[PDB]
């Protein structure tokens, strides 16, 4: 069965850092984009960063562009995207999606509907609570 | 213009038309056509409250004065976040799905608005088909006006309920069930064995008819509501059809109806209302404007002019003549002077 | 394990040549930096494709890498020579076709001769029994479960290329296969990876008629509905019998998303799968046979993108036919390519 798995989700204070972590099962990252979503909670869901089947190609949204950092383990078959100097404006549930390699690996605007797969995501919140 | 009005012609009360307090929804949006009638289109532009005057493919100066064979006055209060749809050929949702603007006709667009205490609105669904199997009724708050996003068409046969002898055989995705009426078809199901899932029962118009991935086989077909016609039907979702709470009869609950919103009319304490205007044989008929006077008592002779002579539409060249002439060509005795002319066609 | 390990791939309708990185876990391109013919074959035949060798040339990177593979000026396998470059100096990765593929009829209902030139008919006991894709002059695609016992014998199956019409195919006339090799993890109940590869006694001559399909590389970055081709000697009515002559229709491509809906497919579209049709129906896409070609065009080259698998009934609304994913299987292909000679 094939399955996404996010971890790593939760509460931080505004300009911290968090690691959330992507577990893939039932195929190959060789041959599958690895995106990062978010959903706000009322708002659309939008793309947040993708990985490409090579693992070279990257691609980030303005709004967390030089902030996030999307990378790949293929040994271990896991996405870890870093978040660094959150903002509160970061505060949504992250879900890990997979699109196939047939179609574009990583697209400047990620169409959700070009991702087949996903995962049941994290929630983030970036809020001023306990340091 | 050459005018005679046929005399002691009652009031059209345009007025009390368009003040009327049951305002109706564009959904089921409400004619009344004047004919035989005086109209004062300066009186009426201040007995009603109105916002807006544009006409197209008409002149508005020439209204005054003038006479048609017909006026119709089409009206339906506004939902305000629908109001750009009213203009002239928009593909909004008021002239895609509830009243089409003819544009080609010599018509005028009158927005006006009407106190909040004296109006109650008209949300009626129109479609014989959607009441047929169970539409209800709109339990809205007061000043709601529906709207359409989505017409359907269906044909005579259509029942929504899928067949309950073929839907116990049904093992994935039974749809409910109820006995469609006499001369109606079921709701068709296809019984699949993909793969290893034996018995999945796949209907029509999934997952509803607005969304169908398969809108050939749908039997509620998209339409645009044409000139001078109504939404046939709101979208059903067959999904919720064969509740058959009662009446051992195929019923949809409330929530199937779909492709419908509504927004208030509401603006500055008072409710925007829509009329367009159909003015139906210029310079012709009885239908009469009593805005300039009935000066044509000096008939203007020698110069060729369209006239109107009690009913009798033309056009030709008067000259004015005695009773000896009469003792190719048309005349009449004008009874205000008892003056009897001669028409010649230009 | 040789699943476990990997080495070299062709990425995009350019055909980039890509190399892993060892502990890195990415691909990078190859400097034209010292490139010449003969490496070009040594890394064909390192994708298994042996002796075969079309072209290879220096082209703009297109693929947004971040570091390329240069080969140590002199360092004495020269597989272990290069390393991570920041640049190339001729400002140019290799291009390396394995094999003239994707050529067919140029555009001038029944299929026209050299249409479809790696279109084959697999026959058993004198009788069209499956389709197949030409990949080389011995390699076919088809599905694997054409093959499932007791026709995983390879002496079962004949081979008819370059032939449209089934009453053309006579005793004799038709390529002998050797060898059957069915994907190890098909799944007959669920029909995941339907993928086999026929290898033949004697090699194809190609002329016209009979011309391969090249198989897809990562990265085609293919339209979410890409236009894509069936043919095959298919019913085209259901319960009908097999068509004579060679037909072929047009399909768009379904997204995955989609073709797992509820009121499809429900979540059977595996990775390994692809779907192609129509959703609403009323279009005969049923001219292609199990294991016949799903191919797309894509930079002036047809590629092989999918192989029949399975699909409920055909022309029926809301079931689409589903595709091998040929592209998930390429280097499957290559490793047994490469572990036959
Ligand atoms: C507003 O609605 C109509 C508009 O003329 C009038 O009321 C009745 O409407 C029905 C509609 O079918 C007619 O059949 C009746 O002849 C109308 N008159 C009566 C006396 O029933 C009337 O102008 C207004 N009705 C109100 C204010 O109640
Ligand atoms: C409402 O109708 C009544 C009765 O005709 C009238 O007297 C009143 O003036 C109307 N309201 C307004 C605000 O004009
Ligand atoms: C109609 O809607 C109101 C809220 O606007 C609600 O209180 C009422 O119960 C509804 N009527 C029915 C019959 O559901
Ligand atoms: C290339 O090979 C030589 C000889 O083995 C070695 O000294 C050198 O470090 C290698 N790498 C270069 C020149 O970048």
């Amino acid at each position: 069965q094939v399955q996404l798995v996010e971890s790593g989700g939760g509460l931080v204070q505004p300009g911290g850092s968090l690691r959330l972590s992507c577990v893939v099962s039932g195929f190959s990252l060789d041959y599958y984009a690895i995106g990062w979503f978010r959903q706000a909670p009322g708002k659309e869901r939008e793309g947040v960063s993708c990985i490409g089947s090579s693992g070279d190609k990257t691609n980030y949204a303005d709004s967390v562009k030089g902030r996030f950092t999307i990378s790949r383990d293929n040994a271990k078959n896991t996405v870890y995207l870093q978040m660094n100097s959150l903002k509160p404006e970061d505060t949504a549930v992250y879900y890990c999606a997979a699109e196939s390699a047939l179609y574009s690996d990583c697209t400047e605007e990620q169409n959700p509907m070009l991702y087949d797969y996903w995962g049941q995501g994290t929630q983030v919140t970036v809020s001023s609570h306990h340091h | 213009t050459v005018y005679r009005r046929i005399p002691n012609l009652p009031d059209c009360d345009i007025d009390n038309w368009l003040n009327n307090v049951s305002v109706p929804s564009p959904l089921n949006w409400e004619r009344r056509i004047f004919s035989n009638c005086n109209f004062n289109l300066s009186t009426l532009l201040r007995l009603v409250h109105v916002d807006s005057f544009s006409c197209n493919n008409l002149d508005k100066s020439k209204i005054f004065g003038s006479c048609f064979n017909s006026i119709t006055v089409d009206k339906f209060a506004i939902p305000n976040r629908r109001r750009d749809d009213l203009q002239l050929g928009s593909s909004g949702f008021l002239q895609s799905s509830n009243y089409k603007i003819d544009i080609s006709s010599s018509s005028c667009q009158l927005y006006y608005s009407l106190p909040l205490v004296n109006v109650t609105i008209n949300n009626f669904n129109p479609s014989s088909w959607n009441r047929r199997y169970g539409f209800g009724s709109f339990n809205l708050s007061s000043y709601d006006v529906v709207y359409s996003d989505h017409c359907f068409s269906v044909n005579s046969d259509f029942c929504p309920c899928a067949d309950p002898s073929v839907v116990n055989s049904c093992a994935k995705s039974k749809p409910p069930s109820a006995i469609c009426p006499a001369g109606t078809k079921y709701r068709h199901c296809d019984l699949d064995t993909t793969l290893y899932v034996k018995n999945w029962c796949r209907c029509s118009c999934l997952p509803d008819p607005i969304s169908t991935y398969s809108p050939n086989t749908c039997p509620q077909k998209k339409v645009v509501v044409g000139i001078g016609e109504h939404c046939p039907g709101l979208g059903i979702n067959e999904e919720k059809c064969g509740t058959q709470l009662n009446h051992s009869s195929c019923f949809c609950s409330p929530d199937a109806f779909l492709g419908w919103s509504f927004d208030s009319c509401i603006s500055n304490n008072r409710c925007n209302i829509f009329s367009n205007f159909i003015f139906n044989g210029i310079n012709s008929g009885t239908t009469c404007s009593n805005d300039l006077l009935y000066s044509n008592t000096e008939i203007s002779t020698g110069v060729c002019v369209n006239y109107d002579l009690y009913g009798i539409t033309g056009q030709g060249i008067f000259k004015e003549v005695s009773a000896v002439y009469y003792n190719n060509i048309i005349g009449f005795k004008d009874f205000l002077t008892n003056k009897t002319y001669t028409i010649l066609p230009c | 394990n040789p699943s476990n390990w990997c080495c070299v791939r062709l990425y995009g309708p350019n055909f980039i040549l890509q190399v892993y990185s060892s502990q890195r876990k990415s691909w990078h391109p190859v400097c034209q930096d010292d490139w010449n013919e003969n490496y070009g074959r040594a890394a064909c035949r390192d994708m298994g494709y042996k002796n075969n060798f079309y072209s290879s040339q220096g082209i703009v990177d297109d693929s947004g890498s971040t570091s390329f593979m240069k080969l140590n000026t002199s360092a004495g396998d020269i597989y272990k020579k290069l390393y991570h470059s920041d640049a190339c100096s001729s400002k140019a990765v290799v291009s390396l076709r394995c094999i003239a593929c994707g050529v067919n009829l140029n555009s001038s209902e029944s299929a026209l001769p050299g249409a479809w030139p790696w279109q084959v008919s697999l026959h058993v006991q004198n009788v069209h029994v499956c389709g197949g894709s030409i990949i080389t002059p011995e390699w076919i695609v088809t599905a694997a479960h054409c093959v499932e016992k007791p026709l995983n014998n390879p002496w079962h199956w004949t081979a008819f290329a370059g032939i449209l019409r089934q009453s053309f195919m006579f005793y004799g006339a038709g390529y002998q296969v050797e060898k059957v090799i069915s994907h190890p993890n098909y799944d007959s109940k669920t029909k995941n990876n339907d993928i086999a590869l026929m290898k033949l006694q004697k090699p194809l001559t190609f002329n016209d008629l009979v011309k391969p399909v090249c198989l897809p590389n990562p990265g085609m970055m293919l339209q979410p509905e890409q236009l894509c081709w069936i043919s095959g000697w298919g019913a085209t009515e259901e319960k009908g019998k097999t068509s004579e002559v060679l037909n072929a229709a047009k399909v768009l491509l379904i997204e995955t998303q989609r073709c797992n809906s509820r009121y499809v497919y429900d979540n059977l579209i595996t990775p390994a799968m692809i779907c192609a049709g129509f959703l609403q129906g009323n279009v005969d896409s049923c001219q292609g046979d199990a294991g016949g070609p799903l191919v797309t065009s894509k930079n002036n080259i047809w590629w092989l993108i999918g192989d029949t698998s399975w699909g409920s009934g055909c022309a029926k609304a809301y079931r689409p036919g589903v595709y091998g994913n040929v592209m998930v299987f390429t280097d499957w292909i290559y490793r047994q390519m490469r572990a036959d000679g």
